RNA sequence: ACUCUGGUUUCUCUUCAGAUCGCAUAAAUCUUUCGCCUUUUACUAAAGAUUUCCGUGGAGAGGAACAACUCUGAGUCUU
RNA sequence: AGUGGGUAAGAGC
């Protein structure tokens, strides 16, 4: 069936410029033609996603000279700064890059955001420690919408629902969840047979890796 | 019967096993064949010749090619036989003996070549009328047997051993068969074919060594612990590399010692854990050096978590590995 | 590597072996590309400074100076060649090939202790010197 | 065109006016004849996987010479008709079990049976013109074996009978039940 | 010049005899350098970016 | 080694039954290659030839 | 009981090889465990990955053989 | 089993 009930809960619309890259290692001239020449040019992709990839920065590798070892924090909105038509990424394939820079379309009434960890480097895989800094109580999704689909759309506010966080590095890690009530507004962290009550003020505080947000 | 021949028999059996587990199916060939195109050039030519005459031509001409490559630096001091024996013709001087060094595929041709006049050899003797057909059947089975010990040839290649030990238990396959009723143990057996097939099967696959090692020795211009040491250097070359094609080189030649002296000083302070930042450095150079750094710290930490992971197996390591691995942990 | 003077041509190795008087001319003959050649490359080139005042580094790349390849048995991936006063010099590394270094050495003090040694024995008018160290042996265990 | 068979005494020729150096015809011909050189182990195993049966006393083999006498590849891959092959060498296996009875004190051929500094005996005045001596055959009986008494110790028993093997190629071989029962009974050891 | 142009000669002959698989096995190195490339990119490659950016 | 050491042996066993092999007679009629036949025939325990002389009328 | 049916051998070449290419069996390289261990070059013996080599089948193309009718079969082939 | 790892350098005749 076209819509399931997974589908109406968490799959959105979001559009992809694909853009192919030439090689850099050319002249200017070459490269300029190549562009010319249709190949190279933005193409424009519509797609569903069940979820959104967050993609950290780059850690600083270095201790900060004022106040040594800060872990790094980075805004909600930075990682937000995707999916727009400002923003691009170069991608950088192993055959050739490509410069794709996204843009939603149609948000999904429930969003998922998954924080990518775990990324496996040129020889082994690293875990991203940098923390995401966001307002649990609301975050606004209007302004990374094209003005061509912000007229159907009238409920842009997401509050924070359930949240995951991974404690320990990736070859033996710990999975924790806060989840929050709707009844009584509380969050509550469990692990395994532990349960308890998490004040929503250092849920921020954690290593999040997938959010599941309500648009109310 | 015996405990040797039972031996011969599990070992034969072993082989035969290796043989067929390890087969594998053949892969597909254009279909070149040699001694096809030979007549093809205007080199070869064809005719059809007595079986012992073409021995002893190939036997004069193996001696003639192991003589040139004996005199190859004009060192007339090897003398090579027409059996195949190579002997210093004096008392050669220290220097010399180590200048008349020759690689174990040279002795290892030497010795197959001596094989090979060995056999053409009983052929002539037969031929002559010294020795009948049994005897002549008889010598190329003892030769067929004893090839380790008539020649010598594994002395050069060890493997070869396998076909000897192969030999000698096809021999001790035969004898116990031949020799069972009425005729008693002696040397008259003459079943050569066993032996024969198997050194023939040694050269299907030794021919190419020898062809490919004379066809590099004979032609008119000879050719000829890096583990650890394979990733960093070549990725710093490649940084440097890049950097150097989008600097204006012909207008700043002389920053590329200073671009290549904030790489090492980034690697030192990130393997010191101080904080580093140039202040005058431009960022897209401050990001190169960023990602360099990066992939140069997990290379350093791949490498030092798997080379003490060998050193604590027992593994055989040098001295030098053991500091730089000690003060990398 | 690249940060060591390059030679060109056969005339230029000629020209660096006969410019100097009193020091040691150390070349590597070899492939930039070689990673051999490349562990040769980086141990001199962080020891290119501190035996700047007796000795001096110089890299030949055999395919394009093939020159020599035929007299100095130029045909190991990497080989380190030392002269003085345009005499080439030995060392009885224990390899038994004491003409030349054709084996990739990790350690530079290694390599420092060879080319003082070199120097010594050379200075004193002698052609073959002794190495330091023994390497008939890896010395792996 | 296409070129034929040369006399046998052609490749003699060349082959003996390549006796050392110390003929100066021969100095700087030598690009293409240490060219070939390198093809040594191919021409090692043409004769040895060629050699003459026990039952054989002169192989006429092709042979792919070279020009200037470098070397000489025996161009013959050894077919044999392999029920045939295998009756040939039961009949062996009885003939030399017999000698081997019979002959108490048999004679070890000794190795090497030449002198390590006397040259290759040249194939003019040795062996060319010396009767063969008799192979290791075994006597058929003129009444079992009457279909294979013809051509049992032949070089290719049956290479030229159309009826029983397609051609010259000696390839898919036809044989009739008696033939290959008087080879079973033959090859019963 | 009959010492030269035999070996182009032997060159050809020896050309032709490893042609018997070469094309096949250097298809097969191709997909298998393609493959170990797939997921361990060329350093430069790793570097493209960055180096645009500069 | 040019020859083999007796303790590469497999055939080494507890069990009577196999070490003491029931060798076949193959109906009295077939013979192992190499072997010659008269050996064999002097050497087979004729328990067939037995059977068939009590069966030959 | 008939007209047309058109050979088989052999030398090459060019591609494809599924199938025990092969009712047979090699070597090398590489990677893991190994056994020796002290440096290369030989190696110990199992697994895994390719590669070369001695061979093979089929297809297609080009010759010669060398003749040649026929074989054989489409059928009306007939008392 | 096995090759090696066993070249003194120097002076001109
Ligand atoms: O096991 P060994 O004692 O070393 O000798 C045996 C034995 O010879 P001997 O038992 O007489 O010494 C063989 O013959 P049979 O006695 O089994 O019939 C054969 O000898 P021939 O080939 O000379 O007949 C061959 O001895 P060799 O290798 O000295 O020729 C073989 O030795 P291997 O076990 O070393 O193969």
């Amino acid at each position: 069936k076209k819509k399931t009930i997974v589908t109406d809960v968490f799959q959105g619309s979001m559009r992809i410029f694909t853009k192919k890259l030439p090689h850099p290692d050319l002249p200017a001239e070459e490269k300029e033609q190549l562009l010319h020449n249709d190949e190279y040019q933005e193409t424009m992709v519509e797609s569903t996603f069940m979820y959104l990839t967050l993609d950290l920065p780059t850690a600083p590798l270095y201790k900060d000279e004022k106040e040594q070892l800060i872990i790094p924090q980075v805004p909600l909105f930075n990682i937000l700064a995707k999916f727009n038509g400002i923003t691009e990424k170069e991608y950088k394939t192993y055959k050739e890059n490509f410069l794709k820079r996204f843009q939603l379309t149609k948000l999904p009434p429930y969003l998922i955001f998954c924080i990518k960890r775990f990324t496996k480097n040129n020889f082994f895989v690293e875990k991203n420690p940098t923390i995401v800094n966001f307002p649990i109580t609301n975050v606004d999704l209007r302004e990374y919408l094209s003005e061509e689909v912000q007229a159907v759309h009238k409920n842009t506010t997401y509050d924070l629902i359930a949240n995951i966080v991974h404690d320990g590095k990736p070859s033996e890690g710990s999975y924790r969840i806060h989840v929050l009530h709707h009844g009584t507004g509380k969050w509550y962290e469990l692990q395994d047979l532990q349960v308890t009550d998490i004040l929503p003020q250092m849920i921020t505080l954690s290593e999040a890796y997938i959010q599941i947000w309500k648009r109310r | 019967q015996p405990v040797k021949v039972r031996v011969s028999y599990q070992k034969l059996l072993k082989y035969y096993v290796l043989n067929a587990l390890k087969h594998r199916p053949p892969k597909a060939q254009k279909k070149r064949y040699l001694f096809r195109s030979f007549k093809a050039t205007k080199f070869f030519q064809s005719t059809k010749l007595d079986w012992v005459e073409v021995g002893l031509q190939v036997c004069r001409q193996g001696y003639n090619m192991l003589n040139l490559l004996i005199h190859r630096k004009n060192l007339n001091y090897l003398h090579l036989d027409y059996n195949f024996n190579l002997k210093p013709v004096k008392t050669l001087t220290t220097k010399e003996r180590k200048k008349s060094r020759f690689g174990n595929a040279f002795h290892l041709c030497r010795e197959v070549l001596r094989l090979t006049k060995l056999v053409v050899d009983s052929h002539v003797q037969y031929r002559l009328g010294n020795v009948d057909a049994f005897q002549l059947a008889d010598g190329l089975q003892y030769i067929f047997a004893h090839v380790g010990q008539l020649t010598g040839m594994y002395r050069y290649k060890y493997k070869l051993m396998r076909q000897i030990r192969m030999c000698k238990d096809l021999k001790h396959l035969i004898y116990y068969r031949f020799n069972t009723g009425p005729v008693g143990k002696g040397p008259g057996c003459g079943f050569w074919a066993a032996g024969w097939r198997v050194w023939l099967f040694f050269m299907r696959g030794i021919t190419p060594l020898l062809e490919r090692w004379l066809g590099n020795l004979l032609a008119r211009q000879f050719e000829g612990q890096r583990v650890e040491s394979h990733f960093d250097l070549e990725l710093r070359a490649a940084v440097m590399h890049d950097i150097l094609d989008m600097m204006p080189e012909g207008i700043k030649q002389n920053k590329a010692r200073t671009i290549l002296q904030h790489l090492s000083e980034a690697w030192r302070c990130w393997k010191a854990n101080i904080p580093w930042k140039v202040p005058g450095l431009p960022t897209p150079i401050e990001n190169m050096i960023l990602r360099y750094v990066k992939a140069k710290a997990d290379w350093w930490t791949n490498t030092a978590h798997y080379n003490r992971e060998r050193i604590r197996r027992g593994a055989t390591v040098d001295k030098t590995v053991c500091k730089k691995n000690l003060g990398r942990l | 590597s690249y940060m060591l003077p390059h030679l060109h041509n056969g005339w230029q190795v000629d020209q660096a072996i006969l410019s100097e008087e009193d020091r040691v001319v150390v070349i590597r003959f070899g492939h930039d590309w070689d990673p051999t050649c490349m562990k040769m490359d980086e141990v001199l080139y962080s020891i290119a400074e501190k035996v700047k005042n007796f000795a001096v580094i110089y890299l030949v790349d055999i395919t394009e100076v093939p020159d020599f390849n035929k007299m100095y048995e130029l045909y190991d991936p990497c080989t380190v060649m030392f002269f003085f006063r345009n005499k080439h010099i030995m060392i009885d590394l224990g390899t038994g090939n004491n003409n030349k270094i054709n084996w990739a050495m990790e350690d530079k003090q290694e390599m420092v202790d060879i080319i003082e040694t070199v120097y010594r024995g050379a200075r004193k008018g002698r052609g073959l010197v002794v190495s330091p160290k023994d390497y008939s042996t890896k010395y792996r265990y | 065109a296409q070129k034929e068979d040369m006399p046998p005494e052609h490749v003699r020729k060349i082959i003996r006016d390549h006796g050392d150096m110390t003929n100066r015809k021969f100095r700087h011909d030598k690009r293409v004849y240490l060219g070939a050189l390198k093809y040594m182990p191919h021409a090692v195993l043409k004769l040895l996987e060629n050699m003459p049966m026990p039952w054989e006393q002169i192989r006429d083999v092709p042979v792919l010479y070279h020009i200037t006498g470098a070397i000489s590849f025996v161009n013959e891959i050894p077919w044999v008709i392999e029920p045939v092959y295998i009756s040939q060498w039961g009949s062996m296996w009885i003939m030399m079990r017999r000698e081997k009875r019979d002959r108490r004190h048999f004679k070890r051929m000794r190795f090497p049976p030449f002198d390590d500094e006397e040259p290759p005996l040249d194939y003019a005045d040795n062996i060319l013109d010396v009767e063969p001596l008799e192979a290791i055959q075994l006597e058929l009986d003129p009444e079992e074996d009457a279909p294979v008494l013809d051509w049992f110790y032949d070089h290719q028993p049956l290479r030229d009978s159309r009826k029983y093997v397609n051609g010259s190629t000696y390839q898919r071989w036809q044989f009739t039940l008696p033939m290959m029962s008087t080879l079973y009974r033959l090859a019963n050891q | 010049k009959d010492d030269e142009e035999a070996d182009a000669i032997y060159a050809a002959l020896d050309k032709r005899m490893d042609e018997r698989r070469k094309e096949r096995r250097e298809q097969r190195e191709k997909e298998e350098i393609e493959k170990y490339r797939m997921e361990r990119p060329k350093i430069q490659q790793q570097f493209s970016d960055l180096k645009r950016k500069l | 080694v040019f020859e083999w050491d007796a303790s590469e042996d497999t055939s080494i066993d507890y069990n009577p039954l196999y070490k003491e092999r029931h060798q076949v007679q193959l109906l009295g009629r077939g013979f192992i290659a190499g072997i010659d036949l008269k050996q064999q025939k002097r050497e087979q325990s004729r328990f067939y030839g037995d059977l068939m002389e009590k069966r030959r009328t």
